[PDB]
């Protein structure tokens, strides 16, 4: 029962590359398909890219994206949604 | 980095210093008790002095073992020549005070105590 | 005659502070911010660390201030931050850190007071 | 509540912990320990006196400034005993003879004053009462103080219904009249210890699940009255007093006890040591039930 | 003047006085409250104005020394009296 | 003028030439001689060269430094040698003296001088038991000033004044027991030193 | 207690600004944090104080025992709420507009007034400034 998904990414830094092509890519589709879902793009400085995926009654899990690219974040992200 | 040392070249010796340190407390504790009228029981007397020696385990330098060292055998001169008293011996129990609780709650209820 | 002892430094145990004041605390490292009454600037030169502060309660008998915590009056002293987080280190303090807000340099003229054209013309001379 | 009462400190003598506690029988040998206990975790405390001020002087350096107020007081004179329990939350009563005097007898000692007390303390306003009394409190005793006591706890109870009875047993430390009255020179005996006692009554003082209800503080051991006497030989004139002396003390059940308050029973093995040296110029004692 | 409050305690020359409910008047039961019963701000207004001349005068409090430091007080609001920080004197331009 | 203080300069020449003396005889154990405006002569050293330097200024004829009006430490806790030591000597022979000056911190004790002057056997055991620095070849070296079981060294910049415990009698034990502390009025921080600069001789560059 | 304290069932206090170290956060992300200065008063608590406890009292005891633990957490959830005095770039208006455009939603015509129109009004904002009887002077000298 997924409750919250929320990115944690950078810039300017290789490690994020990947999230940031996703976000250009597949963010507003992802929204007009699942408009009700709290998605919370969270963007610093010199951090190792997460996504940090929220479900009913108080757990959550997460999955590092450094050094990934576009495809292989969203394949992680359908697999979360999934 | 490199440094300059005191009264050992390793851990190794200093330990030994330590465990001879230990030796002579152990032995003279009981003295104590008897000299001075302590209430309190060879056993906690020995507990205590393992509990005060355990207190500085993680310890790593020579130097701040040496240190230590000098300072215990300050302490038991001041004990074994009878110039503490019941006082400052009894001072190590804290027979007249409540510790702080650890317990967050315990803690919470009463004051600030983070 | 010289030994390697790469490890990093304490000396809590030989400070003699307890474990309630060593580890239950948060020490804070700072510039002293000028205080806007005065235009003086001989005090945001030297770096200070203080503590947190704690209960400050009232006596029922005159209603003077009583504390608990002999580290409220506390303050250092350094020249430098660097010197200041060893000796936080050294002694064992979790330790906040500010940095020191220089003001800007500022472009003055004068004569942009009397300004044919401009709006930083002066209405009081 | 008011802010005057509000507990600001970390628990010691310059303290607050908003008990403030009128004490009637701090001259005698457990008020000299409830007093301090109450005192070094700052507690405003009146203490009226009927001695002279030369006998009260062991206690104005057991609590900080000013928060121990001493007063004068007689039994017999009433409105001197509104001074005290007015600009009160807690009354304590500790009164108590082991002989009887001319003026006062074991009936008025422990049924009319600690009556009127009680009256006073509820006229006032006050919100807590604490009244001490023996472990073998009972109608049947070949003492009648212990009868006295029995119908006194009835008499408080009528007036006070929340108010705290707290039960020990012959109680020993130092400037008692147990372990001296014996080592002066079929029962089985289970002291405690005034810290204890004393430690409980001062918990009782705040704890929310003491009011209206009874509490048996006895040690953690039992002997027999023989083995007992011996261990004091060893380690070195009143009918009532013999009488009490000659009765063994209860095994009250299911009755909330000292380990209820929290505090925990000291062994009498460990403190006689300390208690007896004086009357001087060993193994333990079998502890036993019946 | 010292007026005293239900409770029967005097209020002072700053209101003070333990509330009805509070513990702390113990420390009164047999003994006192002392408190002064001279009230500077009603002794100072039993004082009268003092009249000049000049729009422009110089207190002290009376010695040159034993008083206060010089101060000067203007006096050309007629509205009002002009009155010292340090005395509580208050003066008028006639 | 009437309200300063006089000016001679003899005294200044007579040091200078002394810390030249000095500082050429050892340059080994030396660094750091300086005569100030009151004339008077400073010589800092390496924690090596204590004995040596005052056992030449003791016994060399042209110093016979042999009085030691003092030993102290100073306690500068932003620079990694935080403990000051200094020695105050006095020689009659010249009506002169000096101060001569090392540096140590914790962990990095000092050589004793009871060999050289005496009269060290208790400064040393006070800068001990006041500052916490160690000394090497000292008979005896223990609390001197504090009490039997104190724990701490209360002379440094971070102890705090009132201190850590505090001491009553208790009737329930009959004796003089410690505790944490707590005042009835808390000690009172002046801030006092004020935002405009006093001497422009001292001012230090950003 | 202003508004909201007397519709109440059970009342927890609490400790204002002055009071507890605690981060807030202005217009342009720049995270910043107070630092204690009077504790509070009586039985008033630090508010992530209460809740923790209140958790370990229902059984949902929660994992967090100290500040810097909490601003771990808050680390977790939002990297940029301890990075203090900072301000963080941010480069998705495009995305957030492409989005936005498929809204419809029509305006009225009714202006758009602000609510704080004169300086009577720039009091009285919150409940300190209806509790300070000083705001109330300068109300009261206003009009
Ligand atoms: N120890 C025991 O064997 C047990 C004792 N208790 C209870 O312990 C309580 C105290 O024990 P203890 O401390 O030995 O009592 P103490 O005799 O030590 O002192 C008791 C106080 O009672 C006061 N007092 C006694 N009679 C009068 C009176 N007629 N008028 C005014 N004041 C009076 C005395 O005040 P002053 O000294 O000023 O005259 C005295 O300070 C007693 O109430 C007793 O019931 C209960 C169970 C066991
Ligand atoms: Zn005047």
């Amino acid at each position: 029962g997924l409750r919250e998904i929320r990115v944690h990414l950078c810039q300017r830094s290789p490690g994020s590359q990947g999230v940031r092509d996703f976000i250009v890519q597949r963010y507003v589709e992802l929204k007009k398909a699942h408009p009700n879902l709290p998605i919370l793009i969270r963007e610093c400085s010199e951090v190792q890219p997460k996504l940090w995926a929220r479900y009913a009654f108080g757990q959550e899990k997460t999955v590092s994206l450094n050094n990934l690219s576009a495809d292989e974040v969203t394949r992680a992200m359908q697999n979360v949604l999934s | 980095t490199s440094v300059k040392p005191i009264f050992s070249r390793d851990l190794n010796e200093a330990k030994r210093r330590v465990r001879e340190l230990y030796r002579a407390w152990y032995r003279e504790v009981p003295n104590t008790v008897h000299l001075m009228q302590l209430d309190i029981t060879v056993k906690q007397g020995r507990d205590k002095v393992r509990e005060m020696f355990m207190k500085n385990a993680h310890v790593t330098d020579p130097r701040v073992v040496d240190l230590l060292v000098i300072k215990g055998k300050m302490e038991l001169q001041e004990t074994i020549k009878v110039w503490k008293q019941r006082t400052h011996v009894m001072r190590f129990f804290h027979e007249t005070e409540t510790p702080r609780p650890k317990d967050f709650l315990s803690k919470f209820y009463m004051g600030h105590d983070p | 005659q010289l030994i390697t002892v790469d490890e990093k430094l304490d000396i809590t145990t030989l400070t003699g502070v307890p474990e309630e004041h060593i580890k239950t605390r948060k020490v804070r490292i700072f510039v002293p911010a000028r205080n806007n009454m005065q235009s003086g600037v001989n005090n945001t030169k030297k770096w200070k660390m203080e503590f947190d502060t704690r209960e400050r309660w009232e006596n029922p008998l005159m209603g003077w201030a009583s504390t608990a915590d002999p580290l409220s009056n506390m303050v250092l002293t350094f020249s430098a931050k660097e010197d200041a987080i060893a000796f936080a280190e050294k002694n064992g303090w979790s330790y906040d850190v500010e940095e020191k807000k220089v003001p800007k340099p500022k472009s003055k003229s004068y004569g942009a007071n009397f300004s044919w054209n401009k709006r930083t013309r002066v209405s009081t001379k | 509540l008011h802010h005057a009462v509000i507990p600001h400190g970390k628990g010691g003598r310059s303290s607050v912990s908003g008990v403030v506690a009128t004490v009637f029988g701090a001259t005698g040998f457990l008020g000299r320990y409830v007093v301090n206990h109450l005192g070094r975790m700052g507690s405003q405390v009146i203490i009226p006196y009927r001695c002279d001020v030369y006998d009260i002087m062991h206690l104005r350096l057991m609590g900080d400034l000013g928060q121990l107020t001493f007063l004068e007081w007689d039994a017999r004179d009433k409105d001197s005993i509104r001074k005290a329990v007015q600009h009160s939350n807690v009354v304590i009563n500790l009164i108590g003879r082991e002989w009887e005097t001319r003026n006062f007898d074991f009936e008025d000692v422990f049924v009319n004053i600690p009556r009127a007390i009680a009256q006073a303390s509820k006229e006032a306003g006050v919100e807590r009462f604490i009244h001490v009394s023996h472990l073998n409190a009972s109608m049947k005793s070949s003492s009648k103080s212990l009868r006295s006591k029995a119908v006194g706890e009835k008499e408080v109870r009528s007036v006070f219904p929340e108010a705290i009875i707290i039960r020990p047993s012959d109680i020993f430390g130092r400037e008692d009249r147990f372990l001296n009255h014996f080592a002066n020179y079929k029962t089985v005996k289970q002291p405690v210890y005034v810290a204890d006692v004393s430690k409980g009554i001062v918990n009782a003082t705040k704890d929310p699940d003491a009011v209206g209800k009874t509490f048996a503080f006895t040690g953690p051991n039992r002997y027999l009255l023989f083995h007992l006497v011996k261990y004091i030989f060893g380690m070195t004139t009143t009918k009532d007093k013999v009488e009490r002396i000659h009765i063994s003390d209860v095994m009250p059940t299911d009755l909330p006890g000292l380990e209820d308050l929290g505090v925990q029973p000291t062994p009498l093995e460990l403190k006689s040591i300390e208690v007896l040296r004086r009357h001087r110029t060993t193994k333990p004692a079998k502890t036993v039930n019946y | 003047g010292v007026q005293v409050s239900p409770s029967g305690e005097k209020i002072t020359h700053t209101g003070q006085v333990y509330d009805e409910k509070d513990y702390r008047r113990v420390r009164f039961v047999d003994r006192q409250k002392e408190v002064n019963e001279n009230f500077a701000i009603d002794l100072i207004a039993q004082q009268p104005v003092n009249e000049v001349e000049h729009r422009i005068i110089a207190c002290d409090g009376g010695g040159g020394a034993l008083g206060h430091p010089k101060v000067y007080i203007n006096l050309d609001k007629e509205t009002k009296t002009g009155t010292c920080g340090y005395c509580g004197l208050q003066f008028k331009q006639h | 003028r009437p309200t300063v203080r006089p000016r001679s300069d003899v005294t200044h020449k007579q040091l200078s030439a002394f810390g030249e003396y000095v500082a050429e005889i050892l340059p080994k154990y030396v660094q750091q001689v300086q005569v100030s405006c009151l004339d008077e002569l400073e010589i800092c050293i390496h924690p090596d060269g204590v004995i040596p330097t005052l056992t030449f200024l003791r016994d060399h004829t042209n110093a016979q430094f042999k009085s030691l009006a003092d030993l102290t430490a100073v306690d500068v806790p932003t620079r990694q040698n935080r403990f000051e030591i200094v020695y105050n000597l006095l020689s009659l022979r010249f009506n002169s003296r000096i101060r001569v000056k090392t540096y140590a911190d914790e962990l990095t004790p000092i050589d004793s001088i009871v060999s050289v002057h005496i009269a060290a056997n208790w400064y040393e055991r006070e800068v001990w038991d006041m500052f916490g620095v160690f000394f090497f070849n000292h008979p005896d070296l223990r609390r001197i000033l504090t009490d039997y079981g104190f724990e701490g060294h209360p002379f440094r910049k971070d102890f705090p004044l009132t201190g850590y415990v505090e001491l009553r009698y208790d009737d329930e034990v009959k004796r003089v027991v410690a505790e944490p502390v707590e005042l009835a009025q808390e000690f009172r921080k002046f801030d006092l030193n004020s935002p405009w600069e006093a001497f422009p001789a001292y001012r230090q560059p950003p | 207690g202003d508004v909201g304290a007397p519709m109440a069932d059970v009342i927890l206090p609490g400790a204002a600004y002055t009071e507890k170290s605690a981060t807030y956060v202005n217009t342009e992300g720049r995270a910043q944090q107070t630092k204690v200065a009077v504790t509070p008063p009586g039985l008033a608590r630090e508010d992530w104080k209460i809740i923790r406890a209140l958790s370990e009292i229902a059984g949902i005891t929660l994992p967090y025992d100290t500040l810097d633990q909490v601003r771990n957490r808050l680390e977790e959830v939002s990297p940029n709420l301890v990075r203090y005095d900072d301000i963080e770039e941010t480069n998705y208006f495009q995305q957030a507009s492409e989005l936005a455009k498929l809204v419809n939603q029509e305006v009225l015509a009714d202006p758009l007034v602000p609510p704080q129109l004169t300086i009577k009004d720039f009091y009285m904002t919150d409940s300190i400034s209806r509790a300070s009887q000083t705001m109330a002077k300068c109300v009261k000298a206003v009009t």
